[PDB]
């Protein structure tokens, strides 16, 4: 089925591959190449993951969980029940996200409109490819990538970050918590905005763009704008995931020790280091 | 050309905003205009609304600020030096245990806090009435007074609700840059790891969907803004092709999709679960729950 | 157990809002329909929200959602197979007859109003005090299209007053006429101004506005859908990147 407005955009072009061979639809969703691809690494993924369930001996999907290879492999192949499994699913779960990304890409031209989205959404496949591959590698073995698992992977966060005593300290994981909080907060602000303005006090007449300069002209002493305010949101969100990325990249690499140690720099600075009194004196 | 900055920036007359029933007195001058701001967003700074709500506010405000400030000079021996490299570890404790939720601890040791904690009170409710009214002036709905409601209740339960429910203030929040982040990580400790909490799971689940929520609009109307899309209002009210072709984008992606006013309805419940489930999940520690991982087990 | 009851009604509840969210999402684009323009069997397992009456200023009327679909012009396109899901090809020109990414609506045929009632848009050889306070000023420069050739002049900027910025450069051709090109979709140098959606000979194409000092929300939907679909449509007039790269 079709929305009222819908005939008129499903036209055929924007595939990147494959000609008009998978340009069509299956109910509301697209296809497409990387629509299939999709499918085939998420099938295989999830049927991986089913195998893996087997040998594990559950289905109870609080108990499955898919471990990386031991620190004792290295950087190399595995046995399909002791890290193997593990590395076949990541490289179908990567798979299947950059050709989700793909997918998106395709309907963009089809539509055209810009390629914002997929954009944003690869911050997120880096994001992700950071735990698994990058820190990894760096670090010299699959084993120190997380277990796929749903309570299995929070013991992961909490043992990788207890490693470094309290993680908080991580100065870059202190900026990355500040971009998800004040995106929470724009976010907020931008629907309660444009809400109040299309829906005024029973019985008004809607509002307009520019009372919501207004108000927060009023409220703040300033107005991003309409344009700015969606600038923002995407900026808060790729700058809260990329300095995510960035926190846990250095860590184990080119930082070893208790993070809260770090900050002994600032409290050794020459000009202040010996004067007594204080916290530090 | 991605329209993340502008390429030209156009100015006129300063714009002083609707009137409708805003009082035009306590209204201020118009301040200066950024052109650097004006890469991103709008290049007028001001006019602000100043009442006695606002006075009252700002002053309240300030005095939060001072009282932390003479507490952390006070800590540096009023040496400069001292004050800017141990600036994150200077704290501003709550009352010990022993005074439970007195008002007599001396003022080195919890009546700084608490005074503190007064000035912080009204200066934050007081702010929450100006948004209400500055909205109510405009004939506005009251969407923001709302939304802000929220994030004042998780703020509410960590230094007043659960402190007054524990029958102390020493189950309060220090004003303290390094020092209430050993709190937080304390408090995980001492209820027997967050993790295991349920509301501060789902807390999660709409902190990380906030910013995905956000990513996927912001991105969206960017990329039809090549259609006015960001005239959302008139979206709403006249339906284009801007609010059509990110409609069709996602119906096409994930099989659903959401209109030019709906997809606000989306962000704002977004944003404001995410201190609504976290301020229940803290209410319930120590009052209900002391150890999340021995609730787990029965749960 | 109070944390056990608490969880339990939260869930409840969510998948209230939910139901709550996704309904309120169907003001627009609903029933579903065939690809014949007929109501479809499945509807989905949400239904129509009752009405909503949106209020609006300055004798614009009512708004009523959910209601009876506004469009009703003629669609350029035919089936291309006996079963659903396919694409439909246009009959005609695309970029003329308005449809694929060449697409426009029917929005009124007024112009967007401010806070006051004053027109939104308006070129800036109008706007009282308005000037460009940064950046390169594109007045004055050559528009080259994709196929790089020289298309016309940029003669003005129409500004947003409410929000001070910059939303069309009014370009001047050669038969003397002029087109309004959507600042999102241009490219503004150091001695010219690139057009990378449109061939030189297809800026004639740009739909026009009635007057020369205000343009429509029906003809800004037009102008903006037609110059988005050279991006396809345009695409073998487009000169590869190293050949414009000189
Ligand atoms: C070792 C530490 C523990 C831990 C301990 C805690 C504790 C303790 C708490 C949280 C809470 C939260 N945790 Mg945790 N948490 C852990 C690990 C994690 C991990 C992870 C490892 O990935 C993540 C992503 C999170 C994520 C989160 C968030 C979802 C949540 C905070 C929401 C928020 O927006 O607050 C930010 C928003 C506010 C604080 C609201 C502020 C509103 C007021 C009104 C602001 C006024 C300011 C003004 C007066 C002054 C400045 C004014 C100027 C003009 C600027 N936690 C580990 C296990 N977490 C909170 C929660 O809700 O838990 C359920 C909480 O209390
Ligand atoms: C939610 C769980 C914990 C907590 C955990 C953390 C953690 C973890 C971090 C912070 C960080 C910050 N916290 Mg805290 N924080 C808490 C409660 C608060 C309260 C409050 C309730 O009034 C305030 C005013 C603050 C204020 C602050 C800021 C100084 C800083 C960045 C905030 C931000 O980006 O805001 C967005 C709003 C605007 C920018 C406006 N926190 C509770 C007690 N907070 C970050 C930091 O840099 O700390 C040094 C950080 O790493
Ligand atoms: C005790 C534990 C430590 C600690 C240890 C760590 C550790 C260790 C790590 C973090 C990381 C993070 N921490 Mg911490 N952290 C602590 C306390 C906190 C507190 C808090 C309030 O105290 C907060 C707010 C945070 C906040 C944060 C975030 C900034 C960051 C995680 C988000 C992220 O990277 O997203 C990025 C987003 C992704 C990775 C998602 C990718 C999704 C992909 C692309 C698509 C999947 C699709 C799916 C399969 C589809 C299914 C089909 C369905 C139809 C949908 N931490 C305590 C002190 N923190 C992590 C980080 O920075 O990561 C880089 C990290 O590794
Ligand atoms: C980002 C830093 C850490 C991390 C730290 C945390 C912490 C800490 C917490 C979570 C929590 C969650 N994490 Mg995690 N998590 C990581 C990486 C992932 C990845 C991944 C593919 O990279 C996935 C799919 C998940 C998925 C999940 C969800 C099961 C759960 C809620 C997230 C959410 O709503 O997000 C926002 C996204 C949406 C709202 C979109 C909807 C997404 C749906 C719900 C995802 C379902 C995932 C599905 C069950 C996974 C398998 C799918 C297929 C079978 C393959 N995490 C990295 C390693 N995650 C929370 C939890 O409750 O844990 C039990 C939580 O407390
Ligand atoms: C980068 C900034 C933020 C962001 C943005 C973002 N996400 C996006 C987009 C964008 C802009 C999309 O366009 C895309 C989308 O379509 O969303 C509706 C998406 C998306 N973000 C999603 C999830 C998600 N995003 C997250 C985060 C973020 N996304 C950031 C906070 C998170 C977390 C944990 O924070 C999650 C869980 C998906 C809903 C969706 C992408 C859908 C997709 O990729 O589908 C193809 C794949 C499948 C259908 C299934 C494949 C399964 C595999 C074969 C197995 C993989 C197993 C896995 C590695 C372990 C799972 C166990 C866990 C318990 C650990
Ligand atoms: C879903 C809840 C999210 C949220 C929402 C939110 N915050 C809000 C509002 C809303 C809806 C306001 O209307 C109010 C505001 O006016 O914003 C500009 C505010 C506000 N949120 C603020 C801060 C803030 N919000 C935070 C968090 C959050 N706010 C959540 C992420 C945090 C943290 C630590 O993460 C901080 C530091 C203030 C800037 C502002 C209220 C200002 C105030 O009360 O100040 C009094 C002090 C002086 C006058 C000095
Ligand atoms: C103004 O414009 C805009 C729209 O249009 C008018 C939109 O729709 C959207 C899209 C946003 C919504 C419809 C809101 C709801 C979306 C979320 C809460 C994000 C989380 C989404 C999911 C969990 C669903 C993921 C589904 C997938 C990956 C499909 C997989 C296939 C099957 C499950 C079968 C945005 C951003 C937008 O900005
Ligand atoms: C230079 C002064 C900076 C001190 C500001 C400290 C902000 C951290 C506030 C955490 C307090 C939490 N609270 C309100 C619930 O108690
Ligand atoms: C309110 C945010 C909660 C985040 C979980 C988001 C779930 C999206 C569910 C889509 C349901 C609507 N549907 C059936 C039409 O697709
Ligand atoms: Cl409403
Ligand atoms: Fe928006």
């Amino acid at each position: 089925a079709l929305l009222s407005f819908e005939r008129k955009y499903r036209v055929p072009g924007g595939t990147l591959v494959g000609g008009n061979l998978f340009d069509f639809w299956v109910g509301p969703f697209y296809v497409g190449f990387f629509g299939v691809a999709t499918f085939f690494f998420a099938a295989l993924g999830i049927i991986l993951i089913a195998w893996s369930a087997v040998l594990q001996g559950t289905w109870n999907p609080q108990l499955i969980s898919v471990y990386p290879p031991a620190l004792e492999y290295g950087l190399g192949g595995a046995p399909l029940a002791k890290g193997g499994l593990w590395q076949i699913i990541t490289i179908c779960a990567t798979g299947a996200f950059v050709s989700w990304a793909l997918r998106e890409v395709e309907i963009c031209r089809k539509l055209g409109i810009g390629y914002h989205i997929p954009f944003a959404f690869a911050f997120a496949i880096l994001a992700y490819l950071t735990l698994v591959l990058f820190r990894p590698v760096m670090m010299g073995a699959w084993g120190y990538a997380f277990p796929y698992g749903i309570w299995t992977h929070l013991d992961w966060v909490s043992n990788t970050g207890y490693t470094y005593g309290n993680f908080h300290y991580n100065p870059a994981h202190m900026i990355a918590i500040s971009f998800f909080f004040t995106n929470a907060l724009a976010l907020a602000l931008h629907g309660a905005l444009v809400l109040s303005a299309a829906n005024p006090e029973k019985g008004k007449e809607m509002r307009t763009p520019d009372h919501e300069d207004t108000f927060f002209r009023d409220l703040v002493g300033y107005s991003i704008g309409t344009l700015g305010i969606h600038r923002l949101g995407l900026l808060l969100s790729l700058s809260a995931v990329f300095f995510s990325a960035l926190c846990m990249i250095i860590t184990g690499t080119i930082w070893f020790d208790q993070w809260v140690d770090w900050w002994q720099w600032w409290v050794k600075l020459p000009w202040w280091a010996n004067i007594p009194g204080g916290i530090n004196g | 050309y991605q329209n993340i900055f502008s390429q030209v920036q156009v100015r006129g007359p300063a714009d002083l905003g609707m009137t409708e029933d805003v009082n035009l007195a306590n209204r201020s001058g118009v301040g200066p205009f950024s052109t650097l701001l004006g890469w991103f967003g709008n290049a007028q700074l001001g006019p602000i609304y100043l009442g006695s709500l606002g006075v009252l506010s700002l002053f309240s405000g300030l005095m939060w600020f001072f009282t932390i400030g003479i507490w952390f000079w006070y800590q540096a021996g009023w040496n400069p030096a001292v004050f800017l490299r141990d600036l994150f570890f200077f704290s501003l404790e709550p009352p010990a245990p022993e005074y439970g939720l007195s008002f007599a601890a001396p003022l080195k040791e919890g009546g700084l806090w608490l005074i503190a904690s007064f000035f912080m009170f009204v200066a934050v409710w007081s702010w929450w009435g100006r948004t209400y009214l500055r909205a109510q002036a405009l004939g506005m709905g009251k969407h923001t007074a709302w939304a802000f409601l929220s994030a004042i209740w998780l703020w509410m339960v960590l230094g007043f609700i659960r402190p007054i429910l524990m029958g102390s203030w020493s189950e309060a929040v220090p004003y303290g840059i390094f020092s209430h982040l050993d709190w937080t990580n304390n408090f995980s400790l001492v209820h027997g790891n967050l993790f295991y909490n349920p509301f501060h799971g789902l807390s999660i689940a709409f902190l990380y969907g906030s910013a995905l929520l956000f990513a996927m609009h912001g991105a969206t109307i960017l990329a039809v803004s090549r259609f006015g899309g960001e005239r959302e209002l008139e979206q709403i009210a006249d339906r284009g092709t801007a609010a059509e072709r990110a409609a069709l984008f996602w119906r096409w992606t994930m099989g659903f999709n959401a209109t030019m006013e709906g997809i606000h309805r989306w962000a704002i419940w977004m944003a404001v679960l995410v201190t609504l489930t976290g301020g229940i999940g803290i209410l319930l520690s120590g009052t209900v729950v002391d150890n999340w991982y021995v609730w787990g087990q029965n749960h | 157990d109070l944390a056990s009851l608490a969880i339990y009604s939260f869930w409840i509840f969510l998948a209230g809002l939910i139901y709550y969210l996704q309904t309120e999402n169907m003001r627009e684009g609903y029933p579903l329909e065939n690809e014949d323009g007929t109501p479809a069997a499945n509807q989905g397992p949400f239904p129509l929200p009752k009405p909503k009456t949106f209020i609006l200023p300055h004798g614009r009327g009512t708004l009523t959602v959910p209601g009876p679909e506004s469009e009703d012009r003629p669609i350029a396109l035919a089936r291309t197979a006996v079963s659903e899901g396919f694409p439909h090809a246009p009959t005609g020109d695309p970029m003329k007859d308005g449809v694929g990414p060449a697409s426009w609506v029917a929005r009124r045929d007024l112009p967007e109003l401010d806070g006051h009632g004053h027109n939104k848009i308006k070129p800036m050889k109008a706007a009282a005090g308005f000037h460009v306070s940064a950046g390169k000023n594109p007045i004055g420069l050559p528009v080259r299209g994709c196929d790089l050739e020289i298309a016309g002049k940029v003669v003005d900027i129409w500004v947003d007053i409410p929000e001070q910025m910059a939303r069309f450069l009014e370009v001047e051709l050669k038969d003397g006429s002029t087109r309004l090109l959507p600042m999102q979709m241009v490219k503004v140098q150091s001695n010219r101004v690139h057009v990378n959606a449109l061939s030189s000979d297809l800026f004639a194409g740009i739909p026009t506005i009635k007057s020369p000092t205000e343009v429509t929300l029906l003809e800004e939907d037009k102008i903006c859908g037609y110059v988005a679909g050279g991006l396809m449509y345009a695409a073998p007039k487009r000169k590869s990147v190293v050949a414009a790269m000189l």
